């Protein structure tokens, strides 16, 4: 269904209180 | 609103490919590269007489004594020289990934490119140097080649006997009128691709993948834009004369010729394929079929693939097009003498027989390779 | 067939090198004092010196030093008066073929624009200026001629201009045949582009802000297309 | 700085103010930044 | 010949996309009817497969050496379809001169 | 094929026709005394 | 216009907030690879046919200045 | 007073890649001595010499000029 497979992981993207600075 | 739609149909809702390459800005540079020349070229005409007597000296005062105005003036000529580039490579983007199949945009803009080399070979002639008058001369005898037709017309255009005060002037009317026929034409271009959309470089239907273009293909356009500037004035405030050439720093005497005629860069493929040719009526036709040889070119795909993506064999019939164009440039400069003249003839035989032979035989050759044929 | 001019290490010869103003003023006392007995600079005026290499007050003491003819008067032609700071160089020889004649057939070619019109004219100019060197054999220039290797033809109307000591620089600067060559394709050049150093500023600051901005507009770029360039596509066939 | 993001970057009209101001006084700086290169370049050469 | 033929789809570079052969055809008015005549599963893989190739085309990437399509594993699924186009386009072509 | 050629047949000679027109209008246009 | 562009179906699409991912995520770690992964990729079919116009050119210009060197012989 | 153009000639001109230059030269000046009744000519001769005299002068005048 929907639910079989999650978000793919995005480490090598995602950056690493820091909204506001980002 | 009527106006917003049409606004936001055509830049900011309009459904772009996603994945089309840089050479995809080309187009817009060369629309920009159009309104700078008309800017540039509203201030020099704030200035500029088209009198054989004063030509040459309202020239020099622009470079002299208005301020900036030697800005505005190398602006304009290396600008011109910037619209070729952009132009040509706009061209090659055309025939590499096989976008000529929107046939009423492709022959819209060979027309475009017509009317743009009629402006800046009258445009060339305007300062009235020794250059300009030779180049006109010579390039409007070259009407003087049909028999019936011909000797008069030039006299026609030439106003006169020969080229003097009366062409200049008629010369400065039309180069001022023709670039705001070329952005009428460009709205027709515009309008002309909307209806089917642009095409991407593997050549597919990429109705799948389309994105907007105000938030994408906009801050890319404003990147190319700024590179586009970068080159210019770099090749006008640091290396001002680079594409220019010095005679046209004389006055133009018609008892003198330059020993050494040229015409600019971009013209030059063309010149060699006219010396090339023999007979003078031979050479003027094979010269227009130079241009014109592109506007016939949707008639001679023969492939199942639009682009050249996933072509190699045409890929390398189409790089050996692009070496012996750039040979044909090298050519034009070389003067009459051997052996520049025997690689002319060969170098415009290899032209013709590419585009007209060598590629429909190959994309029949590669449908045969991938069973299709 | 011509002698193809060697390039020459020009104080200005550099990406963002202005040229040298003393040389510039050394110049144009060389075309005064030599030059402009042929040659006219028609398109360079006193005026235009200042803020070169001549103040204002100074130039005008170089304007006051020629007579210059005002055509209409109440009943006369010509009473030329004390050249001003508009007035234009003076052109020897009235009318072109006054130099003809004088020149023997040649007709000074007007310096204002040469070293533009001349192609590598810096160089052109040291080396014609420099160049006139000895006739080879079998070689019969007709009369009123001379040798310099690189003009074409090898056949210059023109004599040899700058004997070594020609002119006694005001500056005091020893006048050779070259430093006087030098000097004067310097002013030349000027002549030919009074804009080069103005330019050259104007080229820097272009470098500055272009180096600034288009990291910048290329991160804005980047962030503005992240969003798709990280898109994940997945099939799911039901 | 959490600061700037709540000045200067937060409401589009002070993300503006900040960029018309500092525009103004970049050019001063600028100019006279890029004025004192040019001529220590050439130093030598420029009327005084 | 087959060995030159593999050596030449290697060097094509649709299959390094995960495209098949017939998604790389020139969408004529013949191609766009046999694209409508197929099943909907076959439509959808060749939708799919067209935006994965579009995508990777625009961050400049390929598939991994794993991922790309065995030559002698492609289908020719939209041929069979096609030919029919032609064959029908052919016919009434020839009756019009009748 | 036999249906085009009655077409062209049947076409060529109002073309003809048409070609006339131009004959008298260039002539005329052009001022060529030859004709 | 968008929304009657194309037909898909099944394919989900996720994707990442600009600010919230690296502007440039790994640039030379990867770009340089790639760069190269592509050049070696069309250099066979791009720069043999402009190596062979700058022999051409190269012979070109050697052969004029032959041509216009004075025949030993000549005049002897 | 020295043109600084004779020095940094001379030192140019003692070069023998040169002087050889100057040497083929000399044969051509006499064979036109000899071969006195004929159109051929030394320029070519002459500008090939120069060419690379000046070429090194010019390496080498702007530093002696002042
Ligand atoms: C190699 C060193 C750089 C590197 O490793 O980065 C990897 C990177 C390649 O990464 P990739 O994942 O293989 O490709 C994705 C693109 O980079 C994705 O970004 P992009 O590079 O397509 O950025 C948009 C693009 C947009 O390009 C344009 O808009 C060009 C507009 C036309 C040209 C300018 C007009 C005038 C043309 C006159 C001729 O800007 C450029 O392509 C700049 C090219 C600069 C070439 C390098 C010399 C500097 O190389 C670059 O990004 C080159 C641009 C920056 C340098
Ligand atoms: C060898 O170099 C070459 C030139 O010389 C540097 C050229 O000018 C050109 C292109 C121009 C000509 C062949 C002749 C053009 C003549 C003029 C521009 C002067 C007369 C101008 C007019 C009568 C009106 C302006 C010309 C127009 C508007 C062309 C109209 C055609 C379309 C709009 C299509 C070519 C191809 C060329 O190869
Ligand atoms: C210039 C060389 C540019 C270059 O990098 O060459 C390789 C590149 C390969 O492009 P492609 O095969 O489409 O693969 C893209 C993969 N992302 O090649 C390309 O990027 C495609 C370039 C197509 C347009 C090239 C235009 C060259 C100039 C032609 C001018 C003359 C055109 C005719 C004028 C008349
Ligand atoms: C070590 C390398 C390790 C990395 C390997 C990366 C993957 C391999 C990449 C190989 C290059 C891409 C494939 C390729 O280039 O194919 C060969 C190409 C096409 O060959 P073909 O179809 O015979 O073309 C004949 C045209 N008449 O033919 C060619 O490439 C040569 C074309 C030469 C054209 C010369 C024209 C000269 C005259 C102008
Ligand atoms: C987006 C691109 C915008 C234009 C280019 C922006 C980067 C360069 C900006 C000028 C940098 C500079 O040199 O400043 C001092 C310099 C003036 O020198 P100053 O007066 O001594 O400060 O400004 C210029 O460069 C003048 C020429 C600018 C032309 C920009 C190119 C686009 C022209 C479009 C015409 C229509
Ligand atoms: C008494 C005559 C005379 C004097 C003095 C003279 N010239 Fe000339 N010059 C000419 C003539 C005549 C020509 C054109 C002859 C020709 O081109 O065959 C000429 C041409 C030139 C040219 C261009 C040559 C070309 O190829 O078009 C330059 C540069 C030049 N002169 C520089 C100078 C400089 C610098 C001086 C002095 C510092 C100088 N001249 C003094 C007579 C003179
Ligand atoms: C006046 C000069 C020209 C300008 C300003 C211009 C501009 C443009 C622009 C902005 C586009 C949209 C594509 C894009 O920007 O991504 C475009 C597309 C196109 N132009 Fe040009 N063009 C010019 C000359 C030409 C010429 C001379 C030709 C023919 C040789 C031509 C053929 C095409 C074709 C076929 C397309 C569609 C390609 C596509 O978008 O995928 N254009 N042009
Ligand atoms: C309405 C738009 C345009 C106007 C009003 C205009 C006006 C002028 C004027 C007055 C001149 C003479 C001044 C001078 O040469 O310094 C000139 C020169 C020139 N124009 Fe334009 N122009 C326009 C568009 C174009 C375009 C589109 C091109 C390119 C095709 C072009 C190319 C040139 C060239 C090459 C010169 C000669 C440059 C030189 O002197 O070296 N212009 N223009
Ligand atoms: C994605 O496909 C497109 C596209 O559909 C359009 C309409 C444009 C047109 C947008 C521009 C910014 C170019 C403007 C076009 C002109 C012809 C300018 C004309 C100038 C005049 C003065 C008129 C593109 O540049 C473009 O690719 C980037």
């Amino acid at each position: 269904s929907h639910t079989d497979v999650k978000v793919p992981d995005f480490s090598d993207y995602r950056r690493a209180e820091s909204s506001e600075a980002r | 609103h009527p106006l917003f739609k049409i606004i936001n149909h055509s830049f900011i809702d309009l459904p772009a490919p996603s994945n089309i390459s840089s050479w995809w800005n080309f187009g817009s540079l060369l629309g920009v590269c159009l309104m700078v020349q008309i800017i540039t070229g509203l201030f020099l005409a704030m200035h500029y007489t088209s009198d054989t007597m004063t030509a040459f000296s309202s020239v020099t005062h622009i470079c002299r004594d208005v301020n900036y105005g030697w800005l505005i003036r190398y602006m304009h000529a290396n600008g011109a020289s910037m619209f070729f580039i952009c132009l040509f490579l706009h061209v090659g983007r055309g025939l590499y990934y096989g976008s000529y199949t929107f046939m009423e945009t492709w022959n819209i803009g060979v027309l475009l490119l017509f009317a743009v080399m009629a402006t800046a070979f009258m445009g060339y002639v305007l300062p009235w140097g020794q250059m300009s008058f030779w180049g006109a001369t010579v390039i409007t005898n070259l009407l003087s080649a049909i028999p019936y037709i011909g000797t008069t017309l030039v006299e026609w255009i030439w106003g006169g006997f020969s080229v003097d005060k009366a062409t200049l002037t008629r010369f400065f009317a039309f180069h001022f009128i023709l670039p705001f026929i070329i952005a009428a034409l460009a709205i027709v271009h515009l309008l002309f691709l909307h209806e089917t959309g642009s095409n991407n470089p593997t050549g597919l239907n990429s109705d799948a993948d389309k994105i907007p273009f105000h938030p994408y293909y906009t801050i890319k356009d404003i990147l190319g834009i700024l590179i586009m500037f970068l080159i210019l004035m770099t090749l006008v405030l640091f290396f001002p004369d680079m594409l220019g050439d010095p005679d046209n720093y004389m006055p133009a005497n018609p008892l003198n010729t330059p020993p050494h005629i040229k015409p600019e860069w971009y013209f030059l493929f063309a010149y060699a394929i006219l010396r090339s040719i023999p007979n003078k009526l031979g050479g003027v036709l094979a010269l227009i079929l130079s241009i014109l040889i592109l506007a016939l070119m949707p008639f001679l795909h023969t492939s199942k693939q639009r682009s050249l993506m996933f072509r190699p064999i045409t890929q390398i019939l189409y790089w050996i097009l692009v070496a012996n164009l750039l040979i044909l440039t090298w050519i034009g400069g070389q003067p009459v003498e051997h052996p520049f003249i025997i690689i002319g003839q060969l170098a415009s035989i290899s032209y013709f027989s590419i585009i007209l032979i060598l590629m429909p035989i190959s994309g029949i050759i590669e449908d045969k390779m991938l069973k299709l044929y | 067939l011509e002698l193809h001019p060697p390039s020459y290490p020009w104080s200005h010869r550099g990406l963002l090198s202005s040229l040298d103003h003393t040389s510039i003023r050394r110049g144009f006392q060389v075309y005064k004092q030599v030059c402009s007995s042929c040659h006219s600079m028609d398109y360079v005026a006193y005026r235009h010196l200042v803020g070169v290499c001549y103040t204002e007050e100074e130039a005008k003491a170089l304007a006051e030093e020629v007579e210059v003819q005002d055509g209409p008067n109440d009943d006369g032609e010509m009473f030329m008066r004390p050249g001003k700071l508009s007035d234009y160089f003076p052109k020897p020889y009235p009318n072109p073929e006054a130099a003809r004649a004088a020149n023997n057939g040649a007709l000074p070619p007007d310096l204002s624009y040469i070293v533009r019109a001349r192609h590598g004219g810096e160089d052109y100019v040291f080396s014609l200026l420099t160049g006139y060197c000895e006739p080879p054999t079998g070689v019969s220039l007709r009369e009123g001629l001379y040798f310099n290797p690189y003009f074409p033809g090898q056949a210059i109307g023109m004599a040899p201009p700058i004997y070594t000591e020609v002119l006694e620089y005001d500056d005091g600067t020893p006048a050779t045949m070259s430093q006087v060559a030098k000097d004067v394709a310097t002013f030349l050049r000027w002549a030919s582009e009074p804009e080069h150093d103005h330019r050259k500023r104007m080229g820097l600051k272009m470098l500055l802000m272009m180096g600034l901005l288009l990291p910048l507009t290329y991160a804005m770029k980047r962030h503005k297309w992240s969003v798709l360039k990280s898109r994940k596509l997945a099939y799911r066939p039901p | 700085p959490s600061r700037l993001y709540s000045l200067l970057f937060r409401r589009t009209s002070t993300f503006a103010l900040t960029i018309a101001v500092g525009a103004l006084f970049f050019e001063r700086a600028f100019d006279q930044g890029a004025d004192a290169i040019y001529e220590h370049i050439n130093e030598g050469k420029l009327w005084k | 010949l087959d060995g030159f033929r593999k050596w030449y789809y290697n060097a094509a570079g649709f299959n390094k996309l995960g495209l098949m052969r017939d998604d790389t055809l020139h969408e004529t008015e013949d191609v766009k009817e046999a694209i409508r005549r197929l099943p909907e599963d076959l439509y959808n893989d060749r939708m799919f497969r067209i935006k994965r190739a579009l995508d990777l085309t625009m961050r400049h990437q390929i598939l991994p050496k794993d991922q790309w399509t065995k030559y002698e594993e492609d289908k020719f699924y939209l041929e069979p379809y096609l030919k029919e186009v032609i064959r029908e386009r052919k016919e009434r072509e020839e009756w019009a001169k009748k | 094929g036999p249906r085009y050629r009655e077409l062209a047949r049947n076409w060529i000679p109002t073309a003809g026709m048409w070609g006339t027109v131009g004959a008298v209008g260039l002539v005329w246009a052009t001022d060529w005394r030859l004709i | 216009e968008f929304g009657n562009l194309a037909r898909i179906r099944h394919v989900i699409s996720y994707s990442l907030s600009p600010f919230e991912q690296r502007a440039f995520p790994s640039y030379f770690s990867k770009g340089i690879p790639n760069v190269l992964r592509r050049t070696r990729e069309r250099i066979l079919r791009v720069a043999p046919p402009f190596v062979v116009v700058y022999l051409i050119y190269t012979w070109g210009n050697q052969e004029f200045e032959q041509s216009k060197r004075k025949n030993p012989a000549m005049y002897e | 007073l020295v043109d600084p153009l004779t020095t940094v000639r001379e030192h140019c001109e003692q070069l023998e890649k040169c002087v050889k230059a100057r040497e083929r030269l000399e044969l051509c000046d006499n064979r036109v001595s000899s071969r006195s009744q004929t159109e051929e000519d030394c320029t070519e001769e002459l500008f090939d010499f120069l060419h690379a005299r000046d070429h090194c002068v010019a390496h080498k005048l702007f530093k002696n000029l002042k």
